[PDB]
């Protein structure tokens, strides 16, 4: 019972901790990390699941408090994706508040500005660094993790891109600046000659992209080769020891290394393949396998897709006479979690 | 035929044959030719850095010594010498008559082993065994720093070495170790074919804690293992070679699994700031690509250091040594310990007419009760250096164990290479 | 159980043998046990 909670709290003079805010329930695996309130083990599963799940356009996919995008109250400030349900807002904040919030259409949300008066509901200090360490204790197998960067504390992303230009993505996803002369990439077609001191005077980055090309051959160079010269410059863009800085890199194949190549690279990389289709119809058009540590890259996943389909399509699509374009659109995606750590402008 | 032009032109005295590159006809003269008069191109260094120590099944060379190319070759009937003369080089620096005629000479004599030495059109390089062995290290093409020197740590505060060995075969390593007297903490060692697991298992009396396929390693396998402080390995030179008749790739196989001691040295490696002494030695055949090494000397990021085994033992063994163990560069020292003939290594009632061995007409070296007959394979293991009987551990047929002999290292240059190591760690 | 899950660990060369208690899987490792390959703890002294 959502509604209960405030005669919960007002009448039986109970914290907010004891009871699960997200839907009501008494009994609660640990505390909801963005605000102040307890949190019960489905929802903790739910919110785990959605976590740094975001849309197409930009903005997060599910509810920040309860991870519920059947109602959804998108923020005012462009520097925020944060996105909320109107189940929330009148149950945590008193009765009639959604409605206004809605009406307002000006309106910052809780965690970018709190002095508006809040019924019930608080925010956490250090919220950022709470919403860490409550992935790190409470998910199974946690993974390379790191803390939401504070949005005046966000600086401009330092990208290497290897093999492919991603300048025009990243522009497009606001990462990337159309009105500087001094690029934020650094483009790198032929990495045949390059040294770790010749990565290291290109300056430290923030972000790794290396990509097989798809199958017209722009070379013979095996695909193998590739994957290889990517691990190496990779192991050379990585910051020098001690660094809190977040830094990733992105591995992207265009179905072009077969299976023992491919279990070469998954071992080399250090995990499975996560393969991202495009399905129009119902019909797979197109797919690509990707290797990376950015937040939830392995969500988007489709075990739906079979080895023996993917070995069908580039079997068709050797065959066609048709020039071979990037497949900008299944990647482009995979870039909005750093959002929430590297600094966006758009005009 | 452009060549063949120029060379018409050189001998009119129009052209200087050092201004021209002797191999291919080439004007773009960058070097010059090590063994003989004329300029070199890179495309030219390029193919007699793949081309010139390879060698057939015959134990000649593949193809001709000048240009590394040709059509038909003339080998050479001198003893112990395995060079050949394409008769389009023979045409040029000798005459378009007296190839023909050199033919027919039934006792022939190459152009490195003439007695004379000096001839019209082509002349001998005085000094060219000092330009060979400067000429790998004139491949400053790929150019690099130099591997950091650390510090020698004082004697009382020195620990036992640690090593971990991928591609490990006979146990080499750990043997030279034992040799030079080091002491070994743990010696890790990834190994697949069961021979050669059977064979350090006996003469390594179980201390080596056998591990599975280089693959399956991961990097929590290396963390939990404990910190090691000496990595060494060798790709396979089965497939790389010219040798094996079966070259159906020849980055496919072998390339794989250099990547994987790429890998788990990267896993081993101590984290800047982490000072501690740490060493690493990759090994590799000379008949090899030239993109290949680059690739090699990139990732590795070093440059190769080429060390032939006929400076120290009774085989010609040139094998290309990655690392940063110290003093890897300096001359080789031949110990009276170590045979530098072949008819030493021989057993007793038997006598060689090699004194070097090329082991993969004459394709049996020893002339024994006026009969031709094979190294035997304890003659095998002390043209290498093993100890005497080092791999009669297990009911093994005499066709494999000299398989498992060949692909090894040879101990004398791997007791070269380890033997500033007892500067670093503790001693028996 | 959670021993059976260690021993597989082990199995694997993730862990090795003798820093886990063979006989009831504890971290605890004291003692190695006197027969057999592995640690032992205290309990499990007792
Ligand atoms: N995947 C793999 N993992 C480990 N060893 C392998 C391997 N594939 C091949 N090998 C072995 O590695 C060796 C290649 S070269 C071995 C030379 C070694 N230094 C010595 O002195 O014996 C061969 O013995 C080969 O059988
Ligand atoms: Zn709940
Ligand atoms: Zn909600
Ligand atoms: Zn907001
Ligand atoms: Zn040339
Ligand atoms: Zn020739
Ligand atoms: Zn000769
Ligand atoms: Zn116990």
């Amino acid at each position: 019972g959502r509604d209960l909670i405030a005669y919960e709290v007002k009448a039986n003079q109970r914290n907010i901790e004891d009871i699960c805010i997200c839907c009501g329930s008494l009994q609660v695996h640990t505390q909801h990390p963005l605000f102040e309130g307890g949190i019960c083990a489905p929802c903790k599963d739910k919110f785990l699941d959605a976590l740094f799940l975001y849309d197409d356009d930009g903005y997060q996919s599910y509810c920040s408090i309860c991870c519920s995008g059947e109602t959804l109250l998108i923020c005012g400030n462009p520097d925020c994706t944060r996105c909320y349900c109107f189940e929330c807002v009148d149950s945590l904040v008193g009765p009639g508040t959604s409605g206004k919030v809605h009406a307002m259409s000006n309106w910052v949300c809780y965690l970018c500005l709190p002095s508006s008066r809040s019924g019930l509901l608080q925010r956490r200090r250090k919220w950022r660094s709470q919403l860490k360490a409550f992935y790190d204790r409470e998910s199974e197998n946690p993974l390379e993790m790191f803390e939401t960067v504070p949005v005046w504390r966000r600086q401009p992303v330092r990208v290497l891109s290897l093999f492919e230009d991603i300048k025009k993505e990243l522009t497009s996803l606001g990462f990337l600046e159309s009105g500087s002369d001094p690029g934020q990439l650094k483009h790198v077609v032929d990495v045949t000659d390059t040294v770790r001191k010749d990565v290291e005077e290109w300056g430290p980055f923030d972000l790794v992209y290396g990509a097989t090309p798809p199958l017209g051959h722009t070379c013979d160079r095996p695909p193998s080769w590739y994957l290889f010269q990517f691990h190496r410059l990779l192991q050379y863009a990585r910051p020098k020891p001690g660094s809190p800085g977040p830094f990733f890199w992105m591995f992207v194949d265009n179905l072009v290394l077969n299976k023992e190549d491919l279990d070469v690279a998954s071992r080399f990389l250090e995990m499975e393949p996560v393969t991202i289709p495009d399905v129009h119809g119902g019909s797979l058009q197109n797919a690509v396998r990707v290797w990376s540590n950015i937040p939830a890259i392995r969500s988007r996943h489709w075990a739906l897709v079979s080895e023996e389909e993917l070995s069908l399509l580039a079997q068709n699509k050797q065959s066609s006479k048709l020039a071979a374009k990037w497949p900008t659109k299944l990647v482009k995606n995979c870039f909005l979690p750093l959002r929430e750590y590297f600094k966006y402008f758009s005009t | 035929r452009t060549r063949e032009r120029l060379v018409y032109e050189v001998r009119q005295k129009c052209r200087n044959i050092e201004d021209i590159c002797i191999s291919c006809g080439s004007l773009n003269v960058t070097l010059e030719h090590p063994l003989f008069v004329g300029g070199m191109c890179q495309n030219c260094k390029n193919c007699f850095l793949e081309c010139a120590y390879q060698y057939d099944d015959d134990g000649y060379q593949s193809y001709c010594t000048i240009c590394c190319g040709g059509r038909e070759v003339l080998m050479c009937g001198n003893n112990n010498c395995c060079r050949c003369f394409c008769v389009e080089c023979v045409d040029l620096l000798v005459g378009p008559g007296a190839a023909q005629a050199a033919i027919k000479e039934d006792p022939w004599n190459c152009y490195m082993c003439g007695h004379k030495g000096t001839y019209g059109l082509l002349r001998r390089r005085e000094d060219w065994p000092s330009r060979l062995q400067m000429f790998f290290a004139n491949n400053h093409d790929q150019e690099f720093d130099p591997p950091k020197v650390y510090p020698p740590v004082p004697a009382e505060k020195r620990k036992p070495i640690r090593v971990l060995s991928l591609f490990d075969g006979i146990a080499t390593g750990l043997l030279v170790l034992k040799d030079l007297g080091i002491q070994v903490d743990r010696y890790i060692a990834s190994e697949v074919c069961e021979d050669s697991i059977t064979v350090g298992m006996v003469r390594h009396q179980g201390k080596i804690m056998y591990v599975g396929d280089v693959r399956s390693v991961t990097q929590k396998h290396i963390q939990e293992w404990g910190p090691f402080d000496l990595v060494i390995g060798g790709s396979p030179c089965n497939d790389l070679s010219i040798v094996n008749p079966a070259r159906k790739g020849l980055y496919e196989g072998t390339g794989r699994l250099f990547f994987e001691f790429y890998r788990l040295l990267h896993d081993a490696r101590p984290k800047e700031g982490d000072d501690r002494p740490f060493f690493w030695l990759f090994e590799n055949v000379v008949a090899m690509g030239v993109s290949d090494k680059r690739d090699i000397s990139r990732f590795l990021e070093s440059n190769p250091v080429m060390i032939d085994a006929k400076e120290v033992s009774a085989a010609h063994r040139a094998r290309y040594f990655w690392g940063n163990l110290p003093g890897m560069n300096r001359p080789l020292a031949s110990t009276v310990n170590d045979k530098l003939e072949l008819q030493e290594c021989l057993e007793h009632g038997r006598i060689a007419k090699f004194s070097k061995v090329r082991t993969i007409d004459q394709h049996f070296p020893v002339f024994m009760n006026e009969k031709e007959d094979i190294l035997w394979c304890t003659e095998m293991e002390r043209v290498f250096g093993f100890p005497v009987h080092y791999t009669d551990v297990s009911n093994m047929s005499r066709l494999a164990r000299q398989r498992l002999l060949g692909r090894s290292w040879s101990v004398p240059v791997i007791r070269h290479l380890f033997a500033p190591l007892k500067e670093y760690f503790a001693c028996v």
